[PDB]
């Protein structure tokens, strides 16, 4: 099926990326800059950047794989609660409350909006029109995604519909007969 | 409803909020390059980071790929704000 | 010694028509007041009472309905109906 | 090379109409006049026994790019009707020449643009009615919405900038998502047809996720509840044809659009889904008639009144039941009567003598203009659901259909009578009563056109109202053709 | 048909010309032999179209 | 001032007299 | 037959006085027309997408490329039938918009190394292109040399250019160090599973994207843009944009390229997000340029990409080409006119247009609609086939952020429209001296392509059909 995750292990690797990431932007902000600035001025006039490298990259793994172990499964779901883990970093920056709650709701549902898609920002090669079987079907085959048939079964159709609503295993005037 | 709801959180998540967050985002790229009138060497030290930063971003992908989304929600993060 | 050339001879715009008389004298409370009403969107911060307000109708109040509509689904059956029969179906 | 001759005929007309006399208000009328004559000869010919599609034609084919095409091979733009297509354009054509008319002594700053403007934007919404592509059926979606952003933002009332951003905006914002979901199913059924796709079945993981594209499409549309916050603020700073056309023709298109577009391929993808649909109409028709109460604007009243309904009016569609069709047939047949009508009285009548659409002005009607507050009243009640008028025989039904599905959804939502009548009536009351104001010279009585106007809006949801059955024969068929009850 | 994609490419030569007359703020029959001149050339585009999809379409037909 | 919804709209008015509320029956 | 007209007139330019060049600019207008009717039946050479590579492995030429280059002979004659003809007959209209002696020449040298790359097979045929038209541009841009914003702008689009050049040449040279050919083909699809050469190939495209705009490095091309005179503008934003683009794309050497989907994304958010609060009218033109030049990595990230690409293409070109006429028209009507090279600076100036005509308003209308797609238009159409490329091939938060991209950019092209139709207390009643019957017949044309395209999208199709597969 799955394997859960190693959250200290990722955490620390994704610690030390947003770390040399800290470090090049600190570096880049330096030199694209005005006014009196040296050596030691790359984490005094910082702006702050390598907390925010550093923090999002912390949380949003961290969150990320403690949500996929709870709940034993991966979909987009897990991008969601990561996402609003990194708005919560994102949204303290800004020192007021309904700022904070706006980033932490807004970041997560577009993070949850990438995840469910797919999580990448490419595509996948296989599982799409161009190299997965298409089209009509020929013979009484399982009707995979992105087919087309005529006429579905119906013991499918209750299995994934229900068993209420109009929907019946058999239909209804055959159901009531002379005989 | 009609101040808290119709006219006060339903316009946040439309025509009000999205002003504010366009009129914010496009400020900060638009002050991406704002001092330095010495364009030449403000345009010259951008061409160096953006075949670093790429240059190292895919060395952090693909090692692991959930480590760069941080990354570059944090870019988005400086860039846009 | 750029300017637009001298062949123009631009006049002024009207919309043409009648002045049609005041059957309306605006009052000025009313006005300022309508014109306060209307652009409220523009000066609405948050409070506790506006979270209060948003917390229960954008929230509470669909999950409510939510609830309700999604475990009664296919309950009831009211299309006949007899005495003892059952009225739901789960 | 005859209808050539009578097109080079009729452009030469059009000509000298233009040399001699200015306005081209005497030609347009005539031309959308002539609409009706056309439409109901349409309808004398039209064979009620047969669920097929009576009148097609394709534009833009291969081998015949300008005009009619019989070949093998159809690549075009297909056009069509039956029953449910045909309804809606015999609301349209007996109400264009009733905007046309309704800006008539008005408008004396470039009339040639703005009578231009509605008569387009009522030919496109014909169109509209007559397609059969998914492509044919969008891009007439949005032919709209340029003409609209120029009638709104030109003749618009004041602060009209942000009115005509806005009814390109949110229109287009939800639009892009309906585009979305009609390019993914033409490139899996590689068909764009009205006509084939009750055959064509989907994988539930697909249909599950086109559903998605098409209903946040129409929540823009018929504003439902994440939406209305641009249709009051549209209407409150529209001119008078774009404000009668936009909710007695514009809001019904998603009406039209939900029956055409989704319910018969999204057949499956729908019952496990119609009670997200309840959630949100229950949630427009609680939210959106409560905030009615607290209006100073007159306009914006009756614009939430148009959500009201258009939010009854879609939970008798998702019903998947008999009478629930029907009922929002007859709803989106008659809330097109009776609103335009009270558009004409809000910022038709009312806008032209005191040019302040304020309410805390306007008490003591009945002094000066007894015949109009009558208008106002039997118009309010007709906007109640008044049995007889023919708002109460779809809200009725669609009550009723959305009362089979979920009968706990449609007990709460059945409050909705009194929620109608509330700012309605509030409303009849502060206008109709009391002493004459202050504020306010006394003017004209309601004049001959804007009585000829409102009798035709008062007769026509009054025949509805004490026969529905008007117009069975044709929708019988469309009745049957969108039930999944197995 | 040949002649209705000759009339309709006639007509697109028609709303050249005028529209070209309008944005010089000249009437609509300013220099009305120009029309003339317009509907024949975007005429013999339509004639150069319908000949190429002609073509195209027998180079189809011969695949079988 | 009075009630408490009244209250609760002092931070939106930026240039709004903010008046007493009166009943106009009293 | 271009350097039979470079010859030719090179030798007619050297003896020619400064007077002359307006007629000289003529003839070569009259002379590419007659190039592209009594030529054109090249055509039939491809009948099923066959491809002849000529010179000996060296240029390649197919149908797609064939529809490149009838398309820039075609704009070509519109923007020679700016220089050649006179917008009005003033004073100021003489002393603006003057051709140089030697800007005649250099157009044509651009057109010769704008085709020597979509035509183009070899690597060395390639750098020898971008070479050619690189300084062509160095020099259609530092032509008026009379102008400080001219000479500065020509003074750093030559170090930028210098440096992607340099970084082209690297990757050209490593691909040769690991396999002996220089030729794309010499991948044939074995290569690419058994070797590394992602990082090559990467580095080879954003070589030519970023000379372009991708929008890492999109600050400097916007500055170019507007510090040039509003005539070069239109044709040095053009040319070097689409004459690569139908390279990358004719020539797939980055499909899933993950660094290409990450800058396609990065160029549809700044570009869209730039144009919002800009008062400048070839800036909120150049950033429309920029999101628009960013519905081309998409495509270069797929598959089979030349009905969305060539669609769009020429409907990119005529709308583009189409809105900086609009503004040469417009600066007639305005009542400020600073900068003798550049007459119109901002979109504020152009206020009121509708009082003054309302044709051209009508016009700008179009055009303005037919950038943010919308469905009667030819403008649509592109934007519909790329979304059924981008999704056939499994681009969905692509395809979720292309929209979002579009609805965001309609917001400052619909600023033109909000200025354009206003009061303006100053209406013209007479105007003496009327616009130049040919350029704007032009305009009339270019409208009515744009507004009755899905006319003939049908045709387009089966033609299509037979002369690509
Ligand atoms: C439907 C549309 C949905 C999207 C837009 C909706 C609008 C939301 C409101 C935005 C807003 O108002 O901000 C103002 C704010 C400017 O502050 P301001 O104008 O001074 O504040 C005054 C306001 O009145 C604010 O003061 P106030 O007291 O009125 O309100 C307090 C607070 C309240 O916040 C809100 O207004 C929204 C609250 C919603 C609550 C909903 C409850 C019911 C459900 O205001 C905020 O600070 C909102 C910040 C939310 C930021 C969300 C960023 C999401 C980016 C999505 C990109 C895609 O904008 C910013 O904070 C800067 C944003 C710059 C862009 C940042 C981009 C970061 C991207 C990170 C990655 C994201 C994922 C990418 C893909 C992941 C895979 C790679
Ligand atoms: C209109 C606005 C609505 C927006 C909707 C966009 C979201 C759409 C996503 C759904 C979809 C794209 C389909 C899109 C088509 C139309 C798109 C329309 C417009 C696009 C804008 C992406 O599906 C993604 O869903 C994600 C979560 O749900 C998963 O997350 C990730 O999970 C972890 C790894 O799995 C990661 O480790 C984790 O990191 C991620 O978290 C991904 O694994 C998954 O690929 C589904 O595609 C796929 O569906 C499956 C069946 O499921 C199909 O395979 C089937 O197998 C059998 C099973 O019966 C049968 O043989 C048969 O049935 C079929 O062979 C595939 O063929 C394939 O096609
Ligand atoms: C969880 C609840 C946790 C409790 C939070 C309530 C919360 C968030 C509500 C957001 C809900 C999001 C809605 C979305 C829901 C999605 C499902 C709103 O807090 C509000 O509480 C109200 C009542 O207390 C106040 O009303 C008014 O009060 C009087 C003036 O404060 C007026 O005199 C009165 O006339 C009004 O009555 C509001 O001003 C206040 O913003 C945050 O409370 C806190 O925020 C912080 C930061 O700002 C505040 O810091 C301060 O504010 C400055 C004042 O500007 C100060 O100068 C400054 O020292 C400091 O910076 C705190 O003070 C506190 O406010
Ligand atoms: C101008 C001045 C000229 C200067 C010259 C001096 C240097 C020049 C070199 C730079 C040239 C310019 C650089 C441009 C950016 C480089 C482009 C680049 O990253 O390709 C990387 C190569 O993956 C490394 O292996 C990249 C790893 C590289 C090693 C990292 C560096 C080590 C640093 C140690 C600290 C990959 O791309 P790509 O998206 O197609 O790759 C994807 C992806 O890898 C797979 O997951 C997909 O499945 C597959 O479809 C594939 O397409
Ligand atoms: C390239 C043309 C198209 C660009 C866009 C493409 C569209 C697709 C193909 C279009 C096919 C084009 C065919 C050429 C059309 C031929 C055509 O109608 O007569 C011309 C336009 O002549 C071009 O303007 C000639 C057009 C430019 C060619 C310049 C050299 C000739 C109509 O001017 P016009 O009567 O108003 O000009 C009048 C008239 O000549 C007299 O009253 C006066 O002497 C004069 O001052 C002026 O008032
Ligand atoms: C008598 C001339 C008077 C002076 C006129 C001077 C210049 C006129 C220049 C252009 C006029 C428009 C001609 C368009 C030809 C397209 C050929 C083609 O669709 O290309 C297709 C493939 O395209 C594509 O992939 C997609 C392109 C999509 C085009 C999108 C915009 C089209 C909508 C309007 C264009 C059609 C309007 C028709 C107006 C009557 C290849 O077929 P092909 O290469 O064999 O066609 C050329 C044969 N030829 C040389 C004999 C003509
Ligand atoms: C305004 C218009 C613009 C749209 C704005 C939308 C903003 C984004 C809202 C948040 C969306 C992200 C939600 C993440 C969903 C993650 C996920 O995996 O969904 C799982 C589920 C299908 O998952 P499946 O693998 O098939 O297994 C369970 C089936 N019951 O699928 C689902 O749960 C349904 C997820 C979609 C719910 C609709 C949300 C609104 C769209
Ligand atoms: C082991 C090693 C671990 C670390 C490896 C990670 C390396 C990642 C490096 C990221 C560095 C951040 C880039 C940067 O330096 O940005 C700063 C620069 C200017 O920013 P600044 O002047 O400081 O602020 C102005 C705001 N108006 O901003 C720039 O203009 C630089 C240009 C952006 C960098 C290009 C990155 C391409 C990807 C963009 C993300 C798009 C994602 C789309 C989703
Ligand atoms: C705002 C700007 C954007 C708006 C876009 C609107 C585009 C509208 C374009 C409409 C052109 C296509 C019209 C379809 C043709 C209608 C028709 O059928 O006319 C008759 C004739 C076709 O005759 P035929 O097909 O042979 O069959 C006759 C059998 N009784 O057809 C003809 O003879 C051609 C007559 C139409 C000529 C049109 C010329 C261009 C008009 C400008
Ligand atoms: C069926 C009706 C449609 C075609 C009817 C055209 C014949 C009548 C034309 C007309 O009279 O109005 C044109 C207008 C007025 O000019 P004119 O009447 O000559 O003089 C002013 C007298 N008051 O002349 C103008 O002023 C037009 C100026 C237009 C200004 C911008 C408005 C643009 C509206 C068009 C939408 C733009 C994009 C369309 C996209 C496709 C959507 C369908």
């Amino acid at each position: 099926h799955f394997h859960p995750y190693n959250t200290l292990g990722l955490a620390t690797q994704s610690a030390m990326v947003g770390l040399g990431a800290g470090v090049v932007a600190a570096a880049a902000r330096n030199s694209l800059a005005t006014g009196p600035r040296n050596i030691l001025t790359t984490f005094s006039k910082s702006g702050g950047v390598v907390t925010i490298f550093t923090g999002a990259s912390i949380a949003y793994v961290f969150t990320y794989c403690s949500a996929a172990n709870l709940r034993e499964r991966k979909d987009g779901w897990n991008h969601m609660w990561a996402g609003a883990a990194t708005g919560a970093v994102l949204g303290a920056r800004t020192k007021l409350v309904p700022a904070f709650i706006g980033w932490t709701v807004l970041c997560g549902a577009a993070c949850g909006l990438f995840g469910w898609t797919g999580a990448r920002f490419n595509a996948d090669r296989k599982a799409s029109l161009e190299q997965s079987p298409k089209g009509f079907v020929q013979e009484d085959a399982h009707q995979t995604f992105w087919e087309v048939v005529h006429r579905r079964p119906l013991s499918l159709t209750v299995e994934q519909l229900g068993e209420g609503r109009g929907i019946n295993a058999v239909p209804i005037a055959t159901a009531t007969e002379a005989p | 409803i009609a101040h808290h709801v119709d006219k006060g959180s339903l316009y946040r998540l439309g025509p009000v909020g999205i002003n504010r967050l366009l009129n914010k985002a496009s400020y900060n790229v638009i002050n991406l390059s704002s001092n330095t009138r010495s364009s030449l060497s403000m345009n010259s030290m951008l061409i160096l980071i953006t075949i670093v930063s790429l240059l190292l971003l895919v060395l952090v992908m693909n090692v692991n790929f959930i480590i760069v989304i941080p990354v570059l929600i944090s870019i988005l993060y400086i860039l846009f704000s | 010694e750029l300017k637009p050339s001298s062949a123009i001879q631009r006049g002024p715009l009207n919309k043409g028509g009648w002045d049609a008389p005041h059957a309306l004298h605006n009052d000025g409370a009313i006005d300022r007041y309508a014109h306060w009403r209307t652009f409220y969107q523009e000066r609405f911060k948050y409070t506790r009472a506006t979270g209060k307000s948003t917390l229960i109708f954008l929230v509470a109040f669909p999950a409510l309905i939510g609830y309700v509509a999604y475990q009664s689904e296919g309950l009831f059956e009211f299309a006949g109906k007899r005495r003892g029969e059952s009225v739901t179906t789960r | 090379m005859f209808l050539t001759s009578i097109l080079l005929s009729s452009l030469y007309l059009f000509n000298r109409i233009l040399a001699w006399q200015g306005n081209v208000k005497h030609f347009y009328l005539f031309a959308s006049n002539l609409l009706l004559l056309f439409i109901v000869v349409l309808y004398i010919n039209f064979n009620t026994f047969s669920n097929s599609f009576q009148f097609n034609f394709e534009l833009f084919n291969s081998l015949n790019p300008f005009g009619l095409s019989n070949s093998d091979i159809s690549n075009g733009l297909l056009f069509g009707i039956d029953g449910l297509s045909l309804t809606f354009i015999l609301l349209t054509v007996l109400l264009i020449p009733l905007t046309l008319l309704g800006n008539w002594y008005n408008i004396n700053f470039n009339s040639n643009l703005y009578y231009t403007l509605v008569l387009a934007i009522g030919l496109v919404i014909l169109l509209n009615f007559w397609a059969l592509d998914y492509i044919s059926f969008y891009i007439l979606f949005e032919a709209t919405l340029p003409l609209l952003f120029i009638l709104i933002h030109i003749y618009g009332s004041s602060d009209s900038e942000r009115a005509s951003f806005y009814v390109l905006m949110f229109t287009l914002s939800g639009s892009l998502f309906m585009l979305l979901s009609i390019v993914v199913i033409s490139i899996v059924l590689n068909t764009t047809n009205f006509i084939n796709h009750n055959l064509f079945v989907l994988s539930l993981d697909l249909q599950t996720i086109i559903w998605l594209g098409l209903f946040i499409a129409i929540m823009v549309k018929t504003p439902l509840f994440p939406i209305h916050v641009w249709l009051p603020v549209v209407h409150s700073e529209s001119p008078l044809a774009g404000s009668m056309i936009l909710a007695g023709l514009i809001l019904k298109l998603a009406l039209y659009a939900i029956l055409r577009l989704l319910l018969p391929l999204l057949c499956e993808a729908q019952i496990l889904y119609t009670p997200m649909i309840y959630i949100i109409s229950l949630l427009t028709i609680i939210l959106t008639s409560l905030a009615t109460l607290r209006q100073i604007d007159l306009k914006v009243i009756i614009a939430y009144s148009s959500i009201s309904h258009m939010g009854i009016a879609i939970l008798g569609v998702c019903s998947n039941t008999s009478l629930g069709i029907y009922g929002s047939i007859v709803l989106g047949v008659a809330h097109g009567f009776v609103s335009p009508a009270l558009f004409l009285i809000v910022g038709g009548i009312l806008y032209d003598r005191y040019h302040i659409r304020i309410v805390n002005y306007y008490k003591g009607l009945t002094t000066y203009m007894p015949q109009l507050a009558t208008y106002i009243i039997i118009l309010s009640f007709a906007n109640i659901g008044t049995p007889l008028t023919g708002n109460f025989t779809g809200e009725f039904l669609s009550l009723q259909g959305g009362f089979i599905r979920n009968p706990i959804i449609g007990g709460i939502s059945c409050i909705s009578v009194l929620l109608a009548a509330i700012y309605q009536l509030k409303l009849t009351n502060k206008l109709t009563g009391g002493i004459s104001s202050i504020y306010m010279h006394r003017t004209n009585d309601v004049t001959i056109r804007e009585k000829f106007i409102m009798n035709i809006l008062i007769i026509s949801t009054l025949i509805i109202g004490i026969c529905p059955q008007i117009m069975y024969n044709l929708l019988y068929w469309t009745v049957n053709n969108y039930i999944y009850i197995i | 048909a040949l002649f209705t994609s000759l009339v309709g490419a006639s007509g697109l030569g028609f709303a050249t010309k005028f529209l070209s007359n309008k944005i010089r703020l000249k009437p609509a029959g300013y220099y009305p032999l120009g029309y003339v001149f317009s509907g024949v050339a975007w005429a013999g585009l339509g004639l150069v179209l319908h000949n190429v999809h002609q073509h195209s379409l027998e180079v189809l037909e011969k695949k079988k | 001032i009075r009630a408490s919804f009244d209250k609760a709209e002092e931070p939106m008015l930026g240039d709004y007299p903010d008046i007493d509320p009166f009943p106009a029956q009293l | 037959m271009l350097i039979l007209a470079i010859i030719s007139l090179i030798t007619f330019v050297s003896m020619s006085k400064l007077s002359d060049n307006r007629a000289i600019i003529r003839l070569i207008n009259i002379y590419l027309i007659l190039v592209l009717v009594l030529d054109s039946f090249l055509y039939l050479l491809f009948l099923n997408n066959q491809t002849y590579t000529v010179m000996g492995e060296l240029l390649i030429f197919n149908s797609f490329t064939f529809y490149i280059d009838m398309l820039i002979y075609f704009i070509m004659i519109v923007i020679s039938s700016l220089y050649g003809y006179n917008l009005y007959n003033n004073n100021l209209y003489k002393t603006l918009f003057e051709p140089k002696k030697e800007l005649i020449i250099l157009f044509l040298i651009n057109i010769l190394g704008a085709l020597l790359i979509v035509h183009s097979n070899d690597f060395i045929t390639l750098f020898v292109a971008i070479e050619l038209q690189s300084y062509s541009i160095y020099l259609i841009t530092a032509i008026y040399n009379s102008s400080y914003k001219a000479s500065k702008a020509s003074m750093l689009y030559f170090f930028m250019g210098g440096i992607l050049s340099i970084l082209i040449a690297y990757s050209i040279n490593t691909y040769y160090s690991v396999l002996n050919s220089y030729t794309l083909h010499s991948l044939d699809s074995l290569i690419i599973n058994t070797l590394d050469l992602n990082l090559i190939l990467i580095a080879l495209s954003l070589g030519l994207l970023f000379k372009i705009g991708i929008a890492p490095l999109h600050k400097w091309l916007i500055s170019i843009y507007e510090n040039t005179p509003i005539l070069i503008t239109i044709y040095i934003s053009l040319i070097p944009k689409i004459s690569i683009l139908s390279y990358l794309v004719l020539s797939n050497i980055s499909i899933n390229s993950l660094v290409i989907s990450i800058l396609a994304i990065l160029t549809l958010l700044v570009g869209s997000v730039g144009g919002l609060l800009q008062i400048k009218i070839k800036r909120l033109l150049a950033f429309s340029g920029l999101t628009n030049a960013g519905y081309m990595m998409l495509l270069l990230l797929l598959n089979n990409n030349e009905f969305s690409y060539l669609y769009y293409i020429t409907q990119y070109s005529i709308s583009h080409l189409a809105i900086f006429m609009i503004i040469i028209f417009s600066i007639y009507y305005i009542n400020y006119i600073n900068n003798q090279y550049n007459p119109i600076i901002y979109v504020n100036q152009l206020k009121g247009l509708i009082h003054d005509n309302a044709y051209l308003v009508l016009s700008m209308a179009i055009v303005v609609f037919s950038f943010i797609g919308i469905p009667p238009l030819l403008g649509f159409f592109g934007k519909l086939n790329i979304l059924m490329s981008i999704l056939n091939n499994g681009y969905y938060f692509i395809s979720i952020v292309l929209i979002v991209a579009s609805l965001i950019s309609a917001l400052y092209y619909l600023y033109l429209l909000n200025v354009s139709i206003q009061d303006k207390n100053n209406i013209l009643i007479n105007s003496n001296e009327t616009v130049s019957s040919v350029l704007s017949y032009i305009l009339s044309s270019l409208i009515i392509l744009i507004t009755f395209g899905f006319i003939y999208n049908s045709l387009i199709i089966d033609i299509f059909n037979v002369y690509f597969n």
